[PDB]
DNA sequence: GCCTGATTCTGTTTATTGCCTCAGAGCGGCGCTGACGCGTTTTCTGATGGCA
DNA sequence: TGCCATCAGAAAACGCGTCAGCGCCGCTCTGAGGCAATAAACAGAATCAGGC
């Protein structure tokens, strides 16, 4: 349901389980939850570093 | 909270806090509904973080967690079972066995029916995966009734159907393998089964009931200890309006019981009305209950 | 080039199936004992009514 | 369907009396248990697409 307010995404539950379950298992499997690997190389003087 | 089955299979457990204790002879209401033939089997009152065993019709034990059962209201009748537990096609589930944890290296008691014991380490049910474990090598027609945890050396009692009580030293039975099938421990006679299975710790008073609601109370000092495969004593006068026995459970002072027939009509009261008699003596009424109705539950309830 | 999720091996662990024992469990006969029938107390459990 | 009299009728202890099942001897034998072989699962590596 993204307008041009912002970004806006629904999932509805069923009604015989937990919201907090699903969202756990939701940031466990997708891709809610991601890595970042930092590695800082650049030229200095013409040389990597 | 209150876990309920069905014949065919229907589990179902509700909050302990919707009913309310009445008086004595009260009628009660209803918990469930019951399908057009159906009539339910046990009743279990468990807190939800706890281990539950399952011991099937053929001798197969299964592990699970009480929260994972469904949950419903009164007015629903609950899901198959079949879809928990990787059963066989007529197989059912006649025991469970709440454990908190597993530590030490105390032993499961088991009995059947037709009068077996045996004894086994709990050490080996530490872990089970999806497919079960050949717990009893059980013989024709012959169904677990029930199980219980117990120290290296305590006290067990055995009731039959017909009012007839048997103690004796655990120090008898010896520890087994799984597979195994068990020696004698009461001496039946013609067309009686066993019902209940009590070990006694410290003080305390002994409650039983009837098919009808009818029960009493006694002292656990007057009942004698003999040795095992022997006849029992005169545990309640059957007579006529009481009917058969249907179990027995030691219940001390300032606790709370639940009773439930065939089809629902729960009901909890106290344990102070019931007064205190002897051995060979008939009780007093319990349950109201109506016409072709039979009680065939019985819990204790602390606070 | 780097990080992750998904599919495919590979060694380990566990439940189940036969064979043959002996040692513990069960059966038969005997003395003797506890546990179950007897009336009077008694309190106590149902029935009845004020309805609430 | 739940709180108070108010009952009568009768369930239930208790000091005797006996015989019906206990313990305790003998003996006999069938089932746990040790031992070995199979066959599944379980869990950990190892590899392979995919996206910047």
């Amino acid at each position: 349901e993204s307008d041009k307010d912002g970004m806006r995404i629904v999932i509805e539950v069923k009604r015989d389980a937990v919201g907090e379950v699903v969202l756990n298992n939701l940031y466990s499997q997708t891709q809610l939850q991601v890595s970042f690997g930092i590695n800082m190389v650049a030229l200095h003087h013409g040389q990597p570093k | 909270v209150v876990v309920t089955l069905s014949h065919q299979g229907y589990v179902k457990y509700q909050p302990l806090s919707e009913y309310e204790a009445q008086r004595r002879g009260g009628k009660g209401k209803s918990a469930a509904r019951i399908k057009e033939e159906d009539f339910i089997d046990r009743l279990l009152v468990a807190n939800t973080h706890d281990h539950i065993l399952c011991f099937s019709s053929r001798g197969r034990v299964y592990s699970m967690k009480v929260y994972q059962l469904p949950e419903a209201t009164r007015g629903a009748r609950g899901r198959p079972i079949v879809n928990l537990l990787p059963l066989e096609q007529d197989e059912r589930i006649t025991a469970i066995l709440p454990v908190t944890e597993f530590e030490e290296g105390v032993k499961v008691f088991m009995a059947t029916a037709n009068g077996t014991v045996k004894k086994t380490v709990l050490t080996e049910f530490n872990r089970l995966r999806t497919a079960g474990k050949v717990a009893i090598k059980l013989v024709d027609g012959d169904e677990l009734i029930g199980v219980d945890l117990t120290s290296g050396e305590d006290e067990v009692m055995l009731f039959s159907a017909e009012g007839k009580v048997v103690r004796f030293k655990e120090s008898s039975v010896r520890a087994m393998g799984c597979n195994t099938t068990g020696v004698r421990g009461i001496r039946l006679g013609e067309g009686d089964k066993v019902v209940s299975l009590i070990v006694p710790r410290g003080d305390g008073a002994i409650l039983t009931a009837t098919q009808n609601g009818y029960g009493k109370r006694t002292a656990v000092a007057e009942y004698p200890t003999k040795s095992r495969a022997t006849k029992g004593v005169i545990s309640i006068k059957v007579t006529e309006r009481n009917g058969l026995v249907v179990g027995a459970v030691q219940v001390d002072d300032c606790d709370q019981i639940m009773m439930i027939t065939d089809a629902g009509t729960l009901v909890r009261t106290r344990v102070s009305e019931i007064s205190i008699v002897g051995r060979n003596t008939q009780g007093v009424i319990l349950i109201r209950t109506a016409e072709d109705e039979n009680v065939v539950g019985l819990q204790r309830v602390a606070e």
